[PDB]
């Protein structure tokens, strides 16, 4: 017997027996593209409207699975390009089973080439990239010597006020007949000093010497780069944004985007829905200049179809001419994957 | 409690004045004082409780109501009407325009009743 | 069964939703331009008798634009 | 059920001219396109008093009379007054307003409309520094920064945003998505909820805030690190948004006409808009309240040379808001008679003014029961403009649209009542 | 600003916050992580840290006719009602 448990937004469908099968749906990863419901051979999945699940708050999940129809074949988990559906067999996910088809996609950063500029981290539309970097200590980006002649110094306090980095400290005091001085010491924190020479130039008694200048380690920037495979959607923004061509991406699907600008009424739904940041509303550069109403850059498109699905006036259509997978050994699966071409 | 009184339009007061100032609809929409939930707690009142509003220029009784349009701390809102115009500042500073908005007032709970439209106008001894 | 649902008792009849709707806009140049339709046209909803009134819900694509343009939760997409 | 399309709504200064009226048996029973307020005026609400016939009070109870007798009593009052006030005007059409001016000259009256409790401060401001405006269609087709300063259109001009912001225009074909929306209000209004930037400033500190914005605009550093509760950095960011507009519009309302500084809040708003035009095309529009408050100021200005608070006591027109305004004559106890037409000062003047209306004869041209009719000594019910009578009205940015007569009425129109009244006042002298 | 790749390291390391970058989220219509970079030369103290941290050598920075010499001005007041004539001022003066 097939059963179902709905924990929060998530859905689990289980069949026990000699072979255990569990289909797990994480609502937080679903982009509501609808592909699972199209490929389902028993029409067990019904997907909710893509716009409403993204722009409004809903109590229900993005999809609904009919336990009575689900046979736990896992075509849905095999096609999903957002890693939102997983079929586990005897505790093991089908992504680990070569007999099961797997879409072909990747995203890598060459750490040797990467200079830790953080552009990809900023541009990633799924916040799947983490870039850490260690800058040198400030004191290593300046070289110079500085000394204050504490005898010549009259403790006027002008250097202390004018230091742009508060590197000079004076030990002020109220005089007494036993200590007839307005200060007892002056110091330069050479960890803070950036050797701008302002102090020397303001000093009224020329008490400050300041000048800018063997194997010292050269100061250099270090860092790391991580791509979360569960969040990574393979749009290739990282590959394009990178200034040193350090990021490489490959996509599962090939296809075409077609927009009817005159049908589009610029409600922005598809723009908000697109998990790859393909679609946008350009701003005119000059008063009286007109722009393309709905702009696209297919360099970032993965041809999932969420935008086309979300558009209430059908202004966008998504052609899909190829789905790259590992070997599809079942001819019945092969035809079901081919049913998604258009 | 000393609060700042702001006054002006609401869609419900607009519907009420074009139906009839004589209807109960108008009292329910303009003889009210909108307050933030937290101010009602500190004063010990709930929605529906009546409030005595005293200023330097007069006094009035209005029904307290939670503000669906949140107010800044220390501010209350009474919709435009004869109840609001019991307490706001009349002087025009030689512009002809009275100070209808942002007036220091005292607010306290009261078991007293809200006057309806014909009765409230009686205070002016016509 | 998510679909459009009005709350006319919360509605100002302000018209934001009617204008923002891409379906309404596509079908009526007047709506597209912020006007209430004067020409007889079949759209999803209008303001009638001072409140939003769903007329042809079969045309709704449940995109949520109208919902996000209303500040008083007088129109929503939910289970029916 | 005849359908009347292209009706002009007689409520607010948005002056929507796309209303559709449902007419069932010489009665308006429903509307299309009208907002919840507009619908309310077009349709009678059950139980509400609509005055069928003239009234005169004798012992605190009114008595029905004819138009001629009530107009005769009214003309008697005005003709023997030495400082009569003729107030209201904003909810009637322009021909009635024009008879009112000729009557005000004949009677030696002060004629004033609702501007003196509304955008009169804006009128005083624009007389000192100017008036850079545009019409609605320009906002619709060009504007990419829209600012609602001290107004709450969702509650007071309900279709204003849909008609000007969500609307798609020629150079703004994406509607709402092509415009940066700014609301300035101490409250989290339902208008501010729709904004991209909400300046939730301290009340009564707009003038201070605009001083910082203007000074930042002209390249000066802002003295204080927070102005009107708005951080210095946020003020500079706001000014940059205005400077980068291709076409900006500043809508504004009672939040700055009624609050501390009054006309000087508008003054400084206007001068910022003017000076913005060295960086970006900028204009403003005052959110005129009643559907034809703008019309009275137009008529009065072109006939007498002055817009409101006009005193004809000396024959020559003279003008001094602060002296010759409605609330000034009442609060200083100058007026000895008040004629109210198409307005409700009983509900909407302060108590100090109401104290004077109780001491003097009060005449009310009013179709409904209001606090004013409670303070009244004569009541004269008219035909309602835009439903039962026609005539010109002026939208908030000066566009003249002719109100339409949708149904018939046995009642006299404002214009008729005033014309007979004028004739009788001439007589009584 | 062409060589600059907007890594933001100069902006972080400037000891006086003289460099500002106009960061943004990219869009297909504006595929860049920033739109501008500026140096407030009123704040800059010409320490050259930015130039030395830049990974693409986008920053030129070098330390260098009647310009008024900068000099300190001031005033001095002795309140005769408070002055007690102890001479601490005479002795402490350098
Ligand atoms: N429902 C309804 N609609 C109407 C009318 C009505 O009676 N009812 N009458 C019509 C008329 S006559 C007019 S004039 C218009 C007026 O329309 P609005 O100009 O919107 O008038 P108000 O709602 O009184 O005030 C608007 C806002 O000013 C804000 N405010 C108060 N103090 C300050 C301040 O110090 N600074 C700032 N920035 N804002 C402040 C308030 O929070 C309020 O939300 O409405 C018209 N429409
Ligand atoms: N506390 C406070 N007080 C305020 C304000 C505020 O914000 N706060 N705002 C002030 C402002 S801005 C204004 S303008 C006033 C509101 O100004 P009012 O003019 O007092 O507003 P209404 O109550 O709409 O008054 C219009 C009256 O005219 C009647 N009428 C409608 N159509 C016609 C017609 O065709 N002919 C005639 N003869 N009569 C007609 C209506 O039934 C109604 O009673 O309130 C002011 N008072
Ligand atoms: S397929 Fe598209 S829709 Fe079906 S799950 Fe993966 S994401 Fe959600
Ligand atoms: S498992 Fe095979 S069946 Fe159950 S849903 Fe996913 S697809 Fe339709
Ligand atoms: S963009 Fe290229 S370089 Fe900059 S961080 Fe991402 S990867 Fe490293
Ligand atoms: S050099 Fe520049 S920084 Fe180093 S101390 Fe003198 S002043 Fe401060
Ligand atoms: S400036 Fe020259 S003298 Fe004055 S304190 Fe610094 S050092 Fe001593
Ligand atoms: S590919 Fe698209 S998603 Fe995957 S990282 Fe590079 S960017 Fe983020
Ligand atoms: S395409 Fe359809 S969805 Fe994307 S904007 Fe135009 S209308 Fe809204
Ligand atoms: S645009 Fe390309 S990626 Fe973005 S939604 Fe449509 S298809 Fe999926
Ligand atoms: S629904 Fe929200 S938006 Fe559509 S009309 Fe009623 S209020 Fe205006
Ligand atoms: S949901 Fe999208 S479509 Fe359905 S109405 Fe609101 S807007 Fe028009
Ligand atoms: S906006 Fe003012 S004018 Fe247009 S309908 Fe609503 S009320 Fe009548
Ligand atoms: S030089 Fe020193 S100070 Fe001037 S900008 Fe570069 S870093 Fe900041
Ligand atoms: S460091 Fe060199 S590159 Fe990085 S931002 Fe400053 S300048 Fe642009
Ligand atoms: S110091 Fe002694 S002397 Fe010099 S001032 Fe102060 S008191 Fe007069
Ligand atoms: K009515
Ligand atoms: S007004
Ligand atoms: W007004």
């Amino acid at each position: 017997e097939t059963t179902e448990v709905i924990e929060g937004k998530n859905i689990t469908v289980e069949r026990t027996g000699e072979e255990n099968r569990r289909l797990i749906f994480q609502d937080c990863l679903c982009a509501v593209c609808g592909l699972c419901g199209e490929i389902c051979p028993v029409s067990a999945i019904e997907v909710n409207p893509t716009g409403a699940m993204v722009r409004t708050e809903q109590e229900k999940s993005k999809i609904a699975i009919d336990e009575n129809k689900c046979v736990l074949c896992g075509m849905c988990s095999s096609i999903c390009p957002f890693q939102a559906l997983d079929l586990q067999i005897d505790g093991t996910s089908i992504k680990e089973l070569a007999e099961y088809p797997k879409i072909i996609k990747s995203a890598e950063i060459d750490d040797e080439t990467c200079i830790q500029c953080k552009a990809c981290e900023t541009a990633c539309p799924q916040d799947a990239i983490t870039i850490t970097r260690e800058l040198p200590e400030r004191k290593d980006l300046v070289t110079g010597e500085i000394e204050i002649d504490k005898d010549t110094c009259i403790y006027c306090g002008m250097c202390e006020e004018m230091c742009p980095v508060d590197a000079i400290e004076i030990d002020h005091q109220t005089p007494s007949s036993a200590s007839p001085v307005v200060a007892t010491d002056i110091r330069v924190d050479e960890d803070k000093c950036v050797h701008c020479g302002i102090c020397k130039r303001i000093c009224p008694v020329d008490a400050i010497m300041q000048v800018c200048r063997y194997e010292i380690k050269t100061p250099e920037v270090t860092g790391t780069s991580y791509i979360d495979p569960e969040l990574c959607v393979n749009c290739g923004w990282c590959q394009e944004i990178c200034p040193v061509d350090a990021a490489t991406v490959t996509k599962p699907f090939e296809g075409e985007l077609i927009i009817d600008q005159d049908t589009c009424q610029a409600c922005e739904t598809c723009v908000m829905v697109c998990p790859c940041n393909v679609l946008s509303f350009p701003k005119p550069e000059k008063p009286g200049e007109k722009t393309t109403k709905l702009h696209k850059d297919e360099r970032f498109c993965i041809y999932c179809g969420a935008c086309e699905r979300s558009c209430p006036v059908t202004a966008i259509t998504v052609k899909r001419n190829r789905i790259n997978t590992t070997p599809i050994r079942s001819k019945a699966w092969k035809n079901a994957f081919d049913s998604l071409l258009k | 409690m000393r609060v700042i009184l702001n006054t002006g339009r609401t869609i419900w007061q607009g519907q009420a004045i074009e139906s009839g100032k004589d209807l109960k609809m108008y009292v329910d929409a303009a003889a009210i004082i909108q307050m933030n939930p937290e101010m009602m707690k500190q004063l010990g009142i709930a929605e529906g409780d009546n409030v005595k509003v005293i200023s330097e220029y007069g006094d009035v009784v209005v029904k307290a109501v939670e503000a669906k349009e949140p107010l800044p701390e220390g501010m209350v809102y009474i919709p435009m009407g004869p109840w609001a115009n019991r307490v706001i500042r009349p002087y025009t500073d030689s512009t002809a325009t009275p100070s209808f908005k942002n007036i220091p007032v005292e607010i306290i709970p009261t078991d007293e009743e809200v006057l309806d439209m014909p009765t409230l106008m009686k205070v002016y001894g016509k | 069964a998510i679909g459009l649902k009005a709350y006319p008792e919360l509605c100002h009849g302000c018209g934001n939703c009617v204008i923002a709707c891409p379906v309404n806009a596509l079908r009526s140049p007047e709506v597209a331009g912020g006007k209430g339709p004067t020409d007889d046209v079949e759209i999803i909803m209008i303001v009638e008798d001072g409140v939003v009134n769903i007329k042809n819900p079969d045309l709704c694509g449940k995109c949520g634009t109208c919902v996000e343009s209303c500040p008083v939760d007088a129109i929503r997409l939910e289970e029916l | 059920m005849e359908y009347v399309k292209n009706v002009v709504c007689p409520f607010c200064g948005t002056l929507c001219d796309d209303i559709i009226c449902k007419v069932e048996g010489n009665e308006i029973v429903g509307t299309i396109n009208a907002c919840r307020i507009g619908h309310s005026k077009f349709v009678h609400a059950e139980g509400a008093m609509r005055y069928k016939k003239p009234l005169i009070r004798k012992n605190g109870e009114f008595v029905e009379v004819s138009y001629d007798e009530a107009i005769d009593k009214a003309a008697k009052i005005l003709a023997e007054s030495k400082r009569p006030l003729m107030y209201g005007w904003s909810c009637t059409e322009c021909e009635a307003q024009a008879v009112g001016v000729e009557l005000a000259e004949e009677a030696g009256a002060v004629i004033d409309n609702t501007a003196s409790v509304c955008h009169g401060p804006s009128v005083l401001a624009l007389q000192d520094v100017g008036y850079p405006i545009c019409t609605f269609g320009e906002v619709k087709n060009r504007a990419d920064v829209v600012v609602y300063w001290g107004c709450n259109p969702m509650h007071a001009h309900p279709r204003h945003m849909s008609r000007n912001v969500f609307a798609r225009g020629f150079f703004r074909e994406r509607g709402r998505s092509d415009r940066t929306l700014i609301v300035v209000d101490p409250r989290k209004t339902d208008s501010a909820k729709l904004a991209d930037i909400h300046l939730q400033l301290d009340f009564d500190r707009d003038y201070e805030l605009l001083d910082a914005m203007r000074a930042c605009l002209l390249g000066h550093e802002i003295l204080y690190d927070e102005v009107a509760g708005v951080p210095r950095e946020q003020i500079e960011e706001a000014v940059e948004v205005l400077k980068n507009a291709q076409f900006g519009i500043l809508f504004f309302g009672m939040g700055i006409t009624h609050s501390r500084g009054k006309h000087r809040n508008i003054d400084t708003a206007i001068m910022m808009v003017q000076d913005l035009n060295d960086y970006a095309k900028w204009t403003l529009i005052p959110m005129r309240g009643h559907y034809n408050v703008t019309g009275f100021n137009q008529v009065c200005t072109w006939e007498s040379g002055y817009p409101y608070c006009v005193d004809f006591s000396g024959g020559e027109p003279r003008y001094n808001p602060g002296e010759t305004g409605a609330n000034d004559l009442l609060q200083n106890r100058e007026a000895d008679a008040m004629m109210v037409i198409a307005s409700d000062p009983g509900a909407h003047f302060p108590q100090r003014a109401l104290e004077r209306m109780a001491e003097i004869p009060v005449i009310a041209i009013e179709p409904h029961r209001t606090p004013t009719t409670e303070m009244a000594d004569i009541i004269i019910p008219p035909a309602i403009v835009g439903m039962e009578a026609e005539g010109t009205a002026y939208r908030m940015e000066g566009v003249p649209i002719r109100m339409k007569k949708v149904v018939d009425s046995d009642l006299l129109s404002d214009r008729e009542i005033l014309e007979r009244l004028l004739e009788k006042v001439r007589e009584y002298k």
